Order: structure tokens, then sequence, then C-alpha cells
């Protein structure tokens, strides 16, 4: 998978974007 | 994108804009899957009912863009197309089944903080993430409301839940297939949002809870109106068409 899907300004910097937690929480709800 | 919000800069580095050269016309969205390949919806290139049938020389793509009201010098990149490949069984006559196309760039694009490829799903990813109730994210420069400004300057983003197939099927008289899935909130769920005309070809992405990577599970394909209660947007099921994608790239 090389570096696919890891954003330079987010994942690569251990920074979360403003709404991605809504996606992670949807795996429960 | 209806009822979405402005994207943060660099939030969707695989976002691609597909343009008609002349006259200048933003046609659709697309996504970057490697430094030379871009994924999009077939109907953005071929749709005989609307007298649409573009060749490589009629188009161009812009990569790494955030705002349309600013020329992002040396960040955004324009690329010419070497070849277009439309799925051979793309059903433009009826229901847009297999609404997918690949475009090879004449020259590779350089990755940067603003240009980076999205992952394509494999069997394990499709089985674990493509489930009703789970939310994915759709992005685009398409219409802000069901119509015809009304088009955004900044890339729009909206998170939407995948909908159970029987609900998708009963929501429309158009025949749905296993090569599609639908998403959107149900009536009175407390939230709204949808892709819309102009958003086609854009990615429906999901973040893996296991490796932190973004996977493109769908391609904005069709709908009836935008954001209407009881209707849902439909997306090309990318994993279902993965074998075809691999075949095209392996052979080019
Ligand atoms: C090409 C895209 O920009 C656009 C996306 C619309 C997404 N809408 C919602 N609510 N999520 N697709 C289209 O406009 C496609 C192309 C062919 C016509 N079309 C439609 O969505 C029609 N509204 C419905 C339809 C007609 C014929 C075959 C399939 C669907």
């Amino acid at each position: 998978e090389a570096d696919c899907g890891l954003r330079p300004l987010f994942e690569k910097k251990s920074l979360e974007d403003k709404t991605e937690r809504e996606l992670l929480e949807s795996y429960i709800d | 994108i209806v009822e979405g919000s402005d994207a943060e800069i660099g939030m969707s580095p695989w976002q691609v804009m597909l343009f008609r050269k002349s006259p200048q016309e933003l046609l659709c969205g697309a996504s970057l899957i490697s430094d030379r390949w871009v994924l999009t919806a077939a109907h953005c290139l071929l749709y005989p009912p609307w007298d649409k049938n573009f060749t490589e020389n009629d188009l161009l793509v812009r990569i790494g863009k955030h705002s349309r009201t600013r020329y992002e010098a040396n960040i955004e990149k324009i690329s010419m197309l070497e070849k277009i490949y439309i799925h051979p069984r793309y059903n433009w006559r009826e229901n847009l089944d297999r609404d997918i196309a690949l475009m090879k760039l004449k020259k590779p694009v350089a990755f940067s903080d603003y240009i980076h490829p999205v992952c394509l799903p494999d069997r394990e990813t499709a089985a674990s993430l493509l489930q009703a109730g789970y939310k994915g994210r759709v992005t685009g420069w398409g219409n802000l409301k069901e119509t015809w400004k009304g088009q955004p300057s900044v890339l729009q983003v909206v998170n939407l839940p995948i909908v159970e197939r029987p609900v998708c099927k009963d929501s429309t008289r158009i025949r749905i297939t296993d090569n599609m899935f639908c998403a959107g909130y149900k009536p009175d769920e407390g939230k709204r949002g949808d892709a819309c005309e102009g958003d086609s070809g854009g990615p429906f992405v999901m973040k893996s809870p296991f490796n932190n990577r973004w996977y493109q599970m769908g391609i904005v394909s069709w709908g009836e109106g935008c954001d209407r209660d009881g209707k849902y947007g439909f997306y090309t099921h990318v994993f279902r068409l993965k074998k075809w994608i691999q075949k095209v790239i392996d052979q080019f």
C-alpha cells in the first residue's frame, strides 16, 4: 500500500481533521 | 455538495477536478490513485443522451486545488490526459451500472503536501467498512443545492452514512445493482447532506480504524434531485470494479 491514503498534513503529522471522529464513531452507532 | 462545509486545506489531497478545455467548464470530480492514474465516473466522459463523448484532447485535470477564487501558484497543477478507459460494460442507456473510468496522465504528477493518492480497497477493506450505518466522506465542487452562484469557491465536504440495500432499492424506480451502493440520512435522523450534480466522479472515502488510511469505497454516480427526504445518493462500488481497474493499469 506504500504511502497511499495517509495525508501529509494530517495522518503524517499526527493531526486529526475536524470531522473524522464522526466517521470513527459511526462504526459504533 | 448540499449541506456540507468548507474543507480544511489538504484534507483531501487526492481530490481532482476534471475540466473541458473549450469552452472552460468544470465537469466533474475525480481522484488520484497513483502519480499517473486518475479515477472518475464514466458518465462524466460518455453519456450519449446528453450528446457527451469526450476524447483525451478535449479535457484537462487540476490537482491540488482548494479554492476556485485564488490561483494557487506552484501548488495546484494542471495535467493533460494521455488516454481514457471507460468500463466496457458501463450501462449509460439505463442505470449507470459500472459508472467508472480511468484516465492516464501524459506525465506523472509530483506528490506534495497537497497532492497525494488515496488507497483503493481490497477484499478485507470492503468487507469490514462497506456496511450500513457506517459513515464515509464525499467531496466536491458541485452544486450547493438542487438546481437548474450556486457553486462553491472552496472544496465542500460532507460525511454521510451508508444505507441498507433494501432501503436503497425501495427509494427509487431506477434499477439498482451490486455495482452500486447508496448513502445519506433517513428522514428525521437529525442531519442532512448529499452529493449533487457536478460532484460526479468525486470519491466517497472511509478511514480504516486499523491502519489510519483512507480508502476510496465509492465514486459519486447518480441521484434524483439532491438532498430530498427519502432519496439517497448512489455511488459506484469501487471494490466490485477493482479487478477491472487492476486489469487496465497492469496493461495500461
Ligand atoms: C454526473 C454527476 O455529476 C451526477 C451526480 C448526481 C448525484 N446526485 C445525488 N443526489 N447524489 N450524475 C448524474 O447527473 C447522472 C448522469 C445521468 C443522469 N444522472 C442522474 O443522476 C439522474 N438524476 C438520474 C439517472 C438518470 C439516468 C440513469 C441513471 C440515473
